């Protein structure tokens, strides 16, 4: 019954952006035998809330929402932001409370000749909705032509493959991003009743 | 790097067929949507035929629909265009394209003529240094983006090659502190509250006290700081 933290941040793969992952943490106690510093994480940012609630799920749920973007996108991941990542594939919302954590992930999610196993969404006739899912590949109609059989140059498949190359430059490298949110329950956890005495005898 | 090499061009009488190949070099064609356009004389470029990536489809503009086939050989990493029933109206200059939406990132987008006939969370270690045996330091651990009163926070070391080694630890919104038997005695740790900072008070260091000190909070994971050096010599 302990948080599974370590399995979010040390997955082995990361789900693509637009069919974006969530995990439920719950009932559960802190793993008081994983850790991460500084150099682990390039972005770690809350807004309206401590991170220390992460310590604690008598109360609390948290919902760890994660996926690949590219390092020039990260900065899409915060509330009041446009853009192909914000608009068509993950969008937080103006009042988000939450923490945003991501890190450069080019020595696991670049190969030579690249990496094309990441997905983001191109095109959508709206923009999602805080916290929207959208996994659909209906052909995208860009003109006036509808969109039947073969009919339509304009029309185009809406899911785009990045590309990446480990020698692109940072900003062009894939990064790993963990969006933390924080429901409030009104019954007590029954895990509620991973001590620091753990560490110290 | 990345090229795209088009051929297949030639001069025909109305009714002949052509093929047109696309010879792309330095990523898959399979992963991107690929594109033939064509420029006639007197008119703008326009788009004629694509192919999406893997197994998505193809699409054709409608004036060459039951004539024109765009197709893909993963394997010579080629796109071709096969043109039938060849008319004076497809006479022009046609172009390959990679609709790679900026992902080839140092790629910046010659053809073959047809003539038909709110805060950071962050933790900052200071104080450590080189001290002889027997001597004192004082750590200092600057904490951002969390108030240090609401979280358990602590002190490890680590030894390079060595295993991570936890010092000390204080309570959250408490005053109980937890210590190593090594440290017992010698080394303290201390909150602040109002400067937002956790101190680690260290007397009576030993050469074996040798190692990087970090700071941490707990946040379901622990998070800690960046190290100070602290080097005891006999
Ligand atoms: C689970 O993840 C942990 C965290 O990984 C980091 O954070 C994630 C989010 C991501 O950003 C990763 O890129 C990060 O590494 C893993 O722990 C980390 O492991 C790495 C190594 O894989 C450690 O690093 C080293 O840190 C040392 C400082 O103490 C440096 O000496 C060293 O530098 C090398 O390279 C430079 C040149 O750049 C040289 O100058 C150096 O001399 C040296 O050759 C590395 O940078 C990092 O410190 C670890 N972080 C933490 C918080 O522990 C963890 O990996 C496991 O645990 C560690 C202790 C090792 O035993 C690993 O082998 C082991 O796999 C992940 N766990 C698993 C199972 O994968």
């Amino acid at each position: 019954n302990l948080c599974p933290f370590g399995e979010v941040f040390n997955a082995t793969r990361f789900a693509s952006v637009y069919a974006w992952n969530r995990k439920r943490i719950s009932n559960c106690v802190a793993d008081y035998s994983v850790l991460y510093n500084s150099a682990s994480f390039s972005t770690f940012k809350c807004y309206g809330v401590s991170p220390t609630k992460l310590n604690d799920l008598c109360f609390t749920n948290v919902y760890a929402d994660s996926f690949v973007i590219r390092g020039d996108e990260v900065r899409q991941i915060a509330p009041g932001q446009t853009g192909k990542i914000a608009d068509y594939n993950y969008k937080l919302p103006d009042d988000f409370t939450g923490c945003v954590i991501a890190w450069n992930s080019n020595n696991l999610d670049s190969k030579v000749g690249g990496n094309y196993n990441y997905l983001y969404r191109l095109f959508r006739k709206s923009n999602l909705k805080p916290f929207e899912r959208d996994i659909s590949t209906e052909i995208y109609q860009a003109g006036s032509t509808p969109c039947n059989g073969v009919e339509g140059f304009n029309c185009y498949f809406p899911l785009q493959s990045y590309g990446f190359q480990p020698t692109n430059g940072v900003g062009y490298q894939p990064y790993r991003v963990v969006v933390l949110s924080f429901e409030l329950l009104h019954a007590p956890a029954t895990v509620c009743g991973g001590t620091l005495e753990v560490l110290f005898q | 790097q990345v090229q795209l090499v088009e051929s297949g061009g030639g001069l025909v009488q109305a009714g002949g067929s052509l093929r047109l190949s696309c010879a792309a070099s330095g990523f898959p064609v399979e992963v991107w949507r690929m594109e033939w356009y064509r420029q006639a004389p007197g008119k703008e470029r326009e788009g004629v035929a694509a192919i999406e990536s893997y197994g998505h489809g193809t699409r054709y503009a409608d004036s060459v629909k039951g004539r024109f086939t765009i197709s893909r050989d993963n394997a010579k990493n080629t796109v071709y265009l096969q043109m039938n029933s060849l008319k004076p109206e497809d006479t022009a200059v046609y172009y390959c394209n990679v609709k790679d939406d900026g992902q080839l990132a140092y790629h910046y987008d010659q053809g073959t003529q047809v003539t038909v006939s709110s805060s950071q969370v962050q933790l900052v270690e200071s104080g450590g240094g080189l001290v002889q045996a027997g001597g004192s330091l004082r750590l200092s651990c600057a904490a951002s983006g969390f108030p240090v009163w609401q979280g358990e926070m602590a002190w490890y070391r680590q030894a390079p090659g060595k295993e991570r080694e936890w010092v000390a630890a204080i309570s959250s919104m408490g005053y109980k502190t937890y210590y190593a038997d090594s440290v017992k005695g010698r080394f303290t740790i201390s909150r602040d509250n109002a400067k937002n900072t956790v101190y680690l008070q260290m007397n009576s260091l030993k050469p074996e006290d040798t190692a990087v000190y970090y700071c941490a909070v707990m946040v379901g994971f622990w998070y800690a700081g960046q190290g100070t050096q602290v080097t005891v010599s006999a």
